[PDB]
């Protein structure tokens, strides 16, 4: 029933010890890609940028999807440090230019007619 | 559109990395919400070289599945155009070749000898190219009157317009130490790299679809295949020269005994009816109806069959639902096989003569990235 | 069957050799480019002079569309829907309502040239002959807009191209 | 039968978060599976 | 009826060159070694 | 066209336009269907 | 007069702006092939004072061909900023222009019109080659129809 | 309203926002991010544009396909307005001149247009109108720019009894004239700076700011009459500001000051060149001029908007400044300037 | 062919790809499932998804089956099943021109080691999969985005992602960049709800349930 | 046959027009608004009806294949004369 | 079915018919499968279809000029199979293969008939019968079908306020809630009321008995009247049909009291037309005599 196979996971203790230090390989990726891709966004403001994504991904409670987020994770540091992506990549998760969607329910009953 | 990103240890290479994608339409993505008819084209946007090839592909892999053999006339047409794409591809991929090295007179001989053939194109489809003309069931439509005679005209004069691509291309000794030498690749990693078509050819491997599973009607035409020696990107020039050659012959043996009959599959299920025959009989609109509407439904199974095209293997690996519609189509591509095994290709030497192994390698941005 | 390419076993005799030193030192092959060359240099070029003359086509050419008509003048298409059925690229958008005469022909016929293929699947699809690929391709514009077809841009070609596709249809009807 | 480093969770499969679909398009959303009525027509 | 769809002549379409006809223009490697120090003994002279 | 000119019907064009594109005399693209829906009127009643 | 010296500066100085302006590529797709198959004998540009040449520095118009994929977005953004002013950009095939085929793909933008401020539109799928050829004549007599120097001098 | 300008869709390009605007000579600085703002969600644009054709090529992007609807206008052509505003539900007026042209004087530039467009809009009927118009607008200036700024005030205010009209201090940005202008000083000997510039503690705007504050004045009910003043989120001196900037720069700042009439011979030569004036002895004024504080005009934040820091969102030109020296150093190398913050 | 219009059928080719298939099935019985040989000729072979490695190899080096030639690997994801991703590698062999394909079945969880060892050529066979379609296979060297932009979400040839995606791109003056959005489409893609009431195939047909 | 509006915008078949407050009339101003002047509407109301006799007629279209699928239209109806519902070709009996 | 025809003779071709405003006849694609025929006389109970002649000429029409009344008719176009009988307002308007098809409920009648919606670019164009059995089962009634365009009549789309004259003016909604909020605030119990509508829905029901208690008033009330006295809206099985029509079948003798069911639930009375017919219910109602 519950028999899965691994790839990097058996037990929270090691899942979470693998999003330790890709915290730890992107809370020290922070202050180099800010100045060597020419942002304008601070560089604490990357640092939390990372820091929020992290708890987005804090729900769920399955060693075998949490690799998965860290192989995905994983998947994009290093696009990053060898310059493979570029200004509209990494600025991207900086959410900018969209309206912010409204949120209260007289706001979204008054924008559209939709949930 | 190439985004090749590498390494220089100096001006010596070690590592090049392709970040193929920079043109990635999801094709086979949007062929999921197509029937088989209307995703054709996309076939015919895959390798735009050799276009009508890829028609060629995905038309006997409907057949395969339909179980509907072609009517022996239209077998023959579709070898005709099947070497012209040969001749098509053969003259792009010897000048962009030579054009990379620094070659441009074989660029524009070649290239005006390509208008003819796109202008026949034009006298039996209707458009330079994106013919959409072989379809399921055969041709689409028939040869025009005097046709046949032109391409005869055209070939019997051909083989006077190689000569000089040949003679200031391979005695050239500039040309030989920029394409000898380079791109070298043993037999047994042409093939474990999943290789096909030409490297298989000029590594020495005597293997060929085209003759060892010879589709179509590819049995009754006899030609020679040109398998080299060495198999650096100089062999493959050799065979992809002679291949026009061949394709020459191959067109002559198709040429004086086309055979008579209908260009399409005797079947109004898979075939849609003739024009003066649709606005006659009952049947002929209602099969031209729905077979316009949601199109021949194909029984289920799946099938890879692949043909040779010029790129190398060229096949497609359709699944079907049981109905008029393709569930996925796997788009097996000669180049993304014969880019695959690019790290090791440029490795031993440098940027100005790994360019000439992007040249031989005949990579175009339609078949990989799709 | 198969022949090789590449190799050649060059003969190692004095005279032989001599050829080859001779090909090096003073240059041979290099001086056969020059020679064809000039003579590819003393033949008169194929260019086209546009537009005074523009290169050849087929009766089968596939360009700007057009809405044809009888030959009194009626809207040949119907709205029976096929056409739209078979465009690989969605380009045609078709509605139906009333007309005046009891009949409830259609009202919109837009083909998005931005949108369209020009594979010419509408004109086989259709089965009065209603939409065809006209013998036009000097329709670049300025505007994306422009390229973004209506009924009556539609209706007008098919009376600016109509002289000239109807001739054509009539020498392709039998391939057809 | 099978082991290999052998990983038993109790937890319902979700993947949402690695499906990459968006939160208003994950939580603001209504599917409802039935089996297709047929055209009365035909 | 009959059928006039496009067909080769009624025999067979001329035969088609598909070999390489690259020739052999020049002169012997001696004769153009000699003909060249020729001229310099001519211009030394 | 000399020899044997073509057919002549009524509805083809007197004469064959250039190309309009950049000039004051261009195609603007429209909606040629007609607006599906309408409002309730509201009656203008002096009221109540 | 005033305006008439400023009218044969005007001229002179565009006359030959539609007559030498060079065309520069990126090339994508299958509109890749017309691109340069213009450049063979047949249809050719050479003649026209056009001439195909990639110096994204040192060239007047570039020729966009091919479906453009969100990928290389960025890309083409920064050659057109690197393009010298002045500057035009020609929509080749419907793919490039309207996205075509692939308008409702996930990896295509849908015309090439919504990243690049985008000149004289040649359709085609595509476009047969003299379309083009039609189309760069079309935007030569464009630079015909300014008024750079009048303008300027009217303020 | 009208059926058509009913607004639809999830507030995107295609969006129907059933915004018709008709912003005037957005060939311009703020002309182009108030049309980026406007087209965004879909508001049909008729700009009208009055140079070539190709200066207007920058505008297709930012808008769907047939949004942006370029139409040719002239000054002196009263048919002109009236044909761009005819089918327009909003007009915005954004014409104006940093410098004097012959065929335009400063006298025309926000006196006869910005009351001609107000008349025929209102005699067209449209449903507003958010002229502007700079907060230190004052007929008490010397300069010509302040004098007509305030002289044509009155006018749009009066014909347009419902005219939005905004008081922006210091719109700065990529191409805001006074960042750009003070680093062109070192080509134009070092920093001649009048007194030190110990005159003009100011509080600037960016471009950003202003331009969503323009959008919202549309669909705010309340824009209507009610003039806005756009301010800052910080009060900074010249010598604050010039510093500051050309620490950001990392240009060699050397500041000089010198009698005034001497910039008076400066703006004067600059003014001479046959083309674009690159210095007028108006704006030297109004830079002299420190930030009027008007308290009882509603000011940025009214509308709903935060005013972005300066320091922070100033890169952007400041960066295309520096040389090769220090053109990759980031944003938090520089110092921050003294807040006055009055 | 006395039925012109009908594909000829061939049995010798049918029943010896069929015997090959038990010569297979009886040399290594632990992984293959079952072996169904086609009427298109095409016999397939059905593994377990620790039996990529052993079969892939026994057909590499045997000498009876030398299928060395590697055509491609693609997903057929397939929702109503619990293994929706149907991984299929299809093989050729030169020394008796015959092709085999070798299907597993894979959750979304589940890895499939890398068969880079048995063939180089699944080095980019393996990541746009894992790109297009998102089942990761273990110990291969590199699962990088090869057909997708850059920072891309979800797996598009999935029956999950729709046709148009999520974002969409657009040059904007305010950044001076192409940014993204939501996307929104000036035509919505239309419906072709194509399949026909009536049966097709009673051949094929679906047993009752 | 075509009428005018009274704004000038020529009407097409379908009957669109374009009002006054319609903003998206600003398209066709400094343009032309495209019609086919040539209205496939009334091209029938004077088009000859055919006096051809017989309980049912073999409409084809004229010129063969190059016409619509052809159909046979019944003549039983005397107060309505049959029409091709392909062509629009109006056919009459003579007085059964 | 065969790809082609051995035919090479005329076809026979009938007149059209005009038996109503909804059907539409094209008699010469008629099949003669006498659907239409059985379905009137079975199902709605009017004996007036027909096939008239013999031979081959002979036609599936009425004869006699007819106008078909029954309130079942719109079914017809949903039985033939060809197209020789069809709605005519959806004539010409759409085709099969670019109709979205979404399952919903009639609200017309009082059986929430399932029926099927089709939907195209932001509108609806004809409407289709599910099956449940107990509900429509394989046919509605006419104005349950033939209602779609009510839709693009007089529609409310933007909220309403009384001008300074009172004038409909149209308005945005800060000023429709503002004035509604304004005199919901102030007022109290029996000064604030409800009255229910005929198409409302429950969700909404909810909210205004919601909204109506959270401001201290019970004074909901409904168009049609049930007497509250005895047990009223206390008891379920006051206000409710607990026979389950899918059961009426099971039932032997009808008693309709007070009622025109053949116009007020057409699908109840075609429920007893199926059930009469083959189960041989005895029927017997008291007040006016309507067919
Ligand atoms: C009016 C204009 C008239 C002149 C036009 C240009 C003439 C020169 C270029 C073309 C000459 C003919 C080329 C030709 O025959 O090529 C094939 C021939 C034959 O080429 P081949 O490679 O077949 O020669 C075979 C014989 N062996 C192997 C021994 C070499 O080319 C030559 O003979 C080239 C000889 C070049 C000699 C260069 C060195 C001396 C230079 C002296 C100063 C000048
Ligand atoms: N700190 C500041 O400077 C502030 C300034 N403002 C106001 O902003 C306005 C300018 O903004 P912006 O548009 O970005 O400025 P720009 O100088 O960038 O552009 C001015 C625009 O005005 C047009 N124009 C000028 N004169 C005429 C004329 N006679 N006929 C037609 N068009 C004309 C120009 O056309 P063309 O491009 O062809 O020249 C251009 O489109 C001025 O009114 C200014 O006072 C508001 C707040 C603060
Ligand atoms: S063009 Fe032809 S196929 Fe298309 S709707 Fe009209 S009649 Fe039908
Ligand atoms: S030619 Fe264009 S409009 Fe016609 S079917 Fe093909 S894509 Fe559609
Ligand atoms: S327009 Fe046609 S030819 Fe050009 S890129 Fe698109 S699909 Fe290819
Ligand atoms: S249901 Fe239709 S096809 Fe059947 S008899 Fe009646 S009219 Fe004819
Ligand atoms: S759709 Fe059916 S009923 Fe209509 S004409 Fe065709 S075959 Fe006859
Ligand atoms: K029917
Ligand atoms: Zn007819």
């Amino acid at each position: 029933g519950t028999s899965v196979k691994p790839i990097f996971s058996r037990d929270m203790n090691e899942a979470k010890r693998r999003v330790r230090e890709l915290y730890r390989a992107w809370y020290r990726e922070v202050p180099n890609t800010v100045h060597l891709f020419q942002l304008d966004i601070s560089v604490k403001q990357g640092r939390d940028k990372v820091r929020e994504m992290f708890m987005k991904n804090a729900h769920v409670t399955d060693p075998r999807v949490v690799d998965l987020l860290v192989i995905k994770g994983k998947m994009e540091l290093e696009e990053t440090i060898n310059v493979w992506k570029q200004r509209t990549h990494i600025m991207r998760f900086f959410h900018e230019t969209e309206a912010p969607r409204p949120t209260d329910f007289l706001s979204k009953f008054y924008v559209g007619h939709d949930p | 559109v190439l985004r090749l990103v590498m390494e220089l240890s100096g001006e010596m290479v070690r590592k090049c990395d392709p970040h193929i994608g920079l043109l990635h339409r999801g094709t086979e993505k949007l062929i999921e919400y197509k029937t088989y008819l209307q995703a054709l084209p996309y076939f015919d946007r895959l390798d735009y070289v050799s276009m009508m090839c890829n028609e060629q592909a995905y038309s006997l892999a409907v057949e395969k599945l339909l179980n509907i053999q072609p009517p022996p006339r239209a077998q023959w047409i579709r070898v005709l155009f099947g070497e012209i794409t040969r001749l098509l591809n053969h003259i792009m991929a010897v000048t962009t070749h030579a054009l990379d090295i620094g070659a441009m007179t074989p660029f524009f001989w070649m290239f005006e000898e390509r208008e003819k053939m796109f202008e026949f194109y034009e006298r039996v489809s209707g458009a330079r190219m994106h013919a959409a003309y072989i379809r399921p069931g055969g041709v689409h439509q028939d040869l025009p009157l005097g046709l046949l005679d032109d391409i005869y005209e055209f070939s019997k004069n051909f083989s006077f317009r190689i000569d000089e691509l040949e003679e200031m291309l391979t005695n050239n000794r500039i040309w030989r130490n920029r394409t000898v030498d380079i791109g070298v690749v043993t037999a047994e990693d042409a093939l474990n790299y999943g290789f096909s078509g030409v490297m298989l050819r000029g590594s020495g491997i005597q293997w060929d679809l085209r003759k060892t599973q010879p589709y179509d009607v590819y049995d009754q035409v006899e030609f020679d295949v040109p398998i080299g020696s060495r198999g650096d990107c100089y062999d493959r020039y050799l065979c992809r020269v002679e291949e026009m050659r061949q394709s020459l012959r191959i067109i002559s043996q198709c040429l004086n005994k086309m055979p008579p009959g209908e260009i399409k599959v005797d079947d109004a299920k898979v075939s849609p009816p003739k024009r003066a025959e649709m606005k006659t009989s009952m049947e002929s609109l209602i099969h031209h109806f729905k077979l316009y509407t949601e199109g021949y439904q194909v029984p289920p199974g799946a099938t890879y069959t692949a043909i040779e095209a010029p790129k190398g293997e060229f096949g497609v690996y359709l699944v079907s639902d049981g109905s008029s519609r393709p569930y996925r189509c796997k788009i097996k591509a000669p180049g993304f096989a014969h880019l695959a095994g690019l790290d090791k290709m440029s490795k031993g030497h440098m940027l100005a003569d790994v360019v000439a192994i992007i040249g031989t390698q005949d990579i175009v941005f339609g078949e990989v990235d799709r | 069957t198969y022949k090789f390419v590449n190799m050649r076993e060059p003969s190692m005799d004095m005279k032989s050799v001599t050829d080859r030193a001779a090909q090096t030192l003073l240059w041979t092959e290099l001086v056969r480019g020059l020679g064809m060359t000039l003579s590819y240099l003393f033949r008169e070029p194929a260019t086209i002079n546009y537009p005074f003359e523009k290169g050849p086509l087929s009766p089968r050419f596939r360009g700007e569309h057009a809405l044809r008509r009888y030959p009194s003048g009626e809207e040949r298409c119907i709205a029976c829907k096929l056409c739209e059925a078979v465009c690989p690229a969605q380009a045609i958008t078709i509605e139906a309502e009333p007309r005046a005469d009891g009949s409830r022909r259609t009202t919109r016929y837009d083909i998005d040239m931005t949108k369209c293929i020009y594979c010419g699947f509408c004109q086989e699809a259709c089965p009065v002959d209603a939409i065809v690929e006209g013998p036009n391709f000097e329709f670049s514009t300025e505007t994306h807009e422009e390229l973004l077809y209506n009924k009556e841009k539609l209706l007008n070609n098919g009376d600016k191209w109509e002289a000239e596709i109807a001739a054509n249809i009539q020498a392709d009807y039998l391939y057809r | 039968t099978q082991d290999t480093q052998l990983i038993a969770v109790d937890e319902k499969l979700d993947i949402t978060t690695l499906t990459g679909v968006p939160e208003e398009h994950i939580k603001t959303r209504k599917v409802r599976i039935f089996v297709p009525a047929r055209n009365n027509m035909q | 009826s009959k059928v006039k769809q496009d067909m080769p002549p009624p025999g067979g379409y001329g035969p088609i060159d598909y070999k390489r006809n690259l020739p052999r223009r020049g002169l012997s490697g001696y004769s153009m070694f000699a003909v060249g120090i020729g001229t310099l003994l001519f211009g030394y002279w | 066209p000399t020899t044997k000119p073509p057919t002549a019907r009524k509805y083809i064009w007197t004469n064959h336009k250039f190309n309009v594109s950049g000039t004051p005399q261009q195609y603007v693209p429209y909606s040629t269907t007609r607006k599906k829906i309408q409002e309730w009127v509201p009656p203008s009643t002096p009221y109540k | 007069r005033g305006e008439y010296v400023v009218a044969k500066l005007d001229d002179l100085v565009n006359w030959a702006r539609r007559s030498s302006l060079w065309p520069m590529t990126f090339g994508l797709a299958c509109c890749a092939v017309e691109m340069m198959h213009m450049a063979a004998p047949r249809y050719d540009m050479d003649r026209f004072g056009v001439v195909f040449r990639a110096s994204p520095r040192q060239s007047d118009v570039m020729i966009v061909a091919g479906t453009l994929t969100n990928k290389m977005a960025p890309a083409l953004r920064k050659v057109y900023d690197q393009m010298p002013e002045p500057r035009y950009v020609v929509s080749m095939g419907s793919c490039a222009n309207g996205g075509g085929y692939y308008h409702y793909s996930y990896s295509v933008v849908r015309g090439c019109d919504r990243i690049v401020p985008v000149d004289i539109y040649v359709p085609g799928c595509p476009p047969t080659a003299e379309a083009l050829l039609y189309g760069i004549l079309q935007l030569q007599r464009k630079i015909k129809r300014e008024k750079r120097l009048r303008i300027w001098y009217r303020r | 309203l009208h059926h058509a300008l009913i607004p639809h869709g999830k507030g995107g390009r295609s969006s129907v926002s059933g915004i018709v605007a008709t912003v005037f000579g957005a060939t311009g600085f703020l002309g182009r991010y108030v049309v980026n703002h406007l087209g965004r969600m879909g508001s049909q644009v008729i700009v009208p544009y009055r140079c070539e054709p190709y200066d207007t090529m920058h505008l297709r992007p930012m808008g769907d396909l047939g949004q942006i609807i370029f139409m040719e206008w002239n000054g002196k052509d009263k048919d002109s307005i009236r044909k761009v505003v005819e089918h327009s539900n909003v007009v915005i007026n954004l014409v104006g001149r940093e410098w004097e042209t012959k065929n335009f004087d400063f006298e025309d530039v926000f006196v006869k247009i910005p009351h001609a467009i107000a008349q025929v809009s209102k005699e067209a009927g449209v449903e507003k109108l958010i002229h502007i118009s700079h907060l230190n607008a004052d007929i008490k200036s010397p300069s010509r720019y302040l004098r007509s700024k305030a002289v044509g005030e009155k006018e749009v205010r009066a014909a347009f009894p419902e005219a939005t009209i905004i008081k922006p201090s210091d719109i700065f940005g990529r191409e805001d004239r006074f960042l750009n202008y003070f680093a062109s000083m070192r080509w134009f000997g070092g920093v001649p700076l009048i007194s030190l510039g110990k005159e003009t503690v100011k509080q600037p705007v960016y471009i950003v700011d202003v331009s969503k504050g323009i959008i919202n004045a549309i669909k705010d009910p309340d824009a209507k009459g009610k003039t806005f003043a756009f301010v800052g989120p910080n009060r900074y001196l010249l010598f604050d500001l010039v510093q500051y900037i050309f620490a950001v720069a990392y240009r060699p700042f050397l500041p000089y000051p010198l009698p005034h009439f001497a910039y008076r011979w400066v703006g004067r030569l600059f003014e001479v060149s046959p083309f674009e004036p690159w210095t007028t002895r108006d704006k030297v004024e109004r830079v002299h001029m420190s930030d009027m504080t008007l308290p009882h005009l509603p000011g940025l934040e009214d509308l709903g908007i935060q005013a972005t820091p300066l320091e922070l969102k100033a890169i952007e030109v400041l960066r295309r400044h520096r040389t090769y020296r220090w053109l990759t150093s980031e944003m938090e190398d520089v110092k921050p300037a003294k807040t006055v913050n009055i | 062919d006395t039925r012109p219009t009908i594909r000829p059928r061939n049995d010798v080719v049918h029943k010896q790809l069929s015997a090959f298939g038990q010569y297979v099935a009886e040399i290594l019985p632990k992984y293959v499932q079952q072996v169904q040989v086609s009427c298109f000729n095409e016999l397939e072979i059905f593994i377990h998804p620790d039996g990529v490695i052993p079969v892939l190899t026994f057909l590499r080096d045997h000498t009876n089956a030398q299928f060395k030639s590697l055509a491609d690997l693609t997903a057929v994801d397939v929702p109503t099943r619990q293994n929706r991703f149907e991984i299929v590698y299809n093989l050729l062999s030169l020394r008796f021109n015959s092709q085999i394909r070798v299907k597993t079945y894979t959750d979304e969880l589940t890895p499939i080691e890398s068969s880079v060892t048995v063939y180089k050529a699944a080095n980019w066979y393996e990541r746009e999969i894992w790109d297009m379609f998102g089942v990761f296979f273990a110990n291969h060297p590199d699962l990088r985005r090869i057909l997708t932009g850059y920072g891309f979400e979800g797996h598009p040839f999935r029956k999950d992602f729709p046709l148009s995606g999520y974002v969409e791109l657009r040059y904007d003056d305010e950044v001076k960049r192409v940014v993204a959005e939501p996307v929104e489409l000036a035509q919505e893609f239309r419906k072709f709800d194509l399949n026909s009431p009536w049966e097709a195939f009673p051949a094929y047909r679906q047993p009752p349930e | 046959g075509v009428r005018t509006s009274p704004t000038g915008e020529k009407v097409t078949h379908t009957g669109q027009a374009y009002d006054d407050g319609d903003y998206r009339r600003v398209r066709f101003s400094d343009r032309q608004k495209e019609v086919n002047e040539n209205f496939a509407i009334d091209l029938i109301a004077e088009q000859p009806v055919s006096e051809v006799g017989s309980r049912v007629i073999s409409c084809d279209g004229g010129g063969g294949a190059l016409g619509h699928p052809r159909v046979y239209i019944n003549l039983d109806k005397e107060t309505k004369t049959g029409t091709c519902g392909y062509c629009g070709l109006q056919f009459r009996q003579p007085h059964h | 079915g065969s790809d082609r025809s051995r035919f090479l003779e005329g076809k026979r071709a009938v007149e059209d018919k005009n038996i109503g405003p909804l059907v539409k006849t094209i008699m010469t694609r008629c099949i003669q499968c006498t659907r239409c025929i059985r379905f009137a006389s079975e199902i709605a109970g009017v004996d007036d279809l027909g096939t008239t002649g013999r031979g081959n000429d002979m036609q599936v029409g009425t004869y006699i000029e007819k106008m078909f009344m029954s309130e079942l008719s719109g079914n017809i176009i949903d039985i033939c199979p060809v197209g020789a009988l069809t709605s005519k307002p959806y004539a010409f308007t759409a085709r099969p293969w670019e109709t979205r098809k979404t399952e919903s409920i009639d609200v017309m009648d009082a059986v929430g008939s399932n029926i099927v919606v089709s939907t195209r670019t932001g509108e609806v164009m004809r409407i289709l019968p599910r099956m449940h059995e107990d509900i429509n089962e394989e046919w509605i009634s006419d104005k349950t079908r033939f209602a779609y365009d009510g839709l693009k009549r007089q529609r409310l789309t933007q909220p309403m306020i009384r001008n300074e004259k009172g004038l409909l003016t149209y308005t945005t909604w800060e000023d429709a809630l503002s004035r509604v909020a304004g005199m919901l605030q102030s007022f109290q119990g029996n000064d604030v009321a409800a009255i229910a509508g005929g198409l409302v829905d429950a969700e909404a029901l909810v909210a205004l008995k919601d909204l109506l208690n959270r401001v201290d008033s019970d004074s909901l009330c409904t168009e049609e009247v049930f007497p509250t006295a005895g047990a009223g809206t206390d008891l379920r099985s006051n206000y409710l049909l607990n026979t389950t029509i899918a059961g009426v079948e099971e039932a032997d003798v009808i008693l309709l009291v007070g009622t025109n069911p053949r116009f007020e639930a057409p699908l109840f009375n075609a429920r007893i037309r199926k059930s009469w017919l083959h189960n041989d219910l005895k029927v017997a109602l008291i007040g006016s005599p309507v067919d």
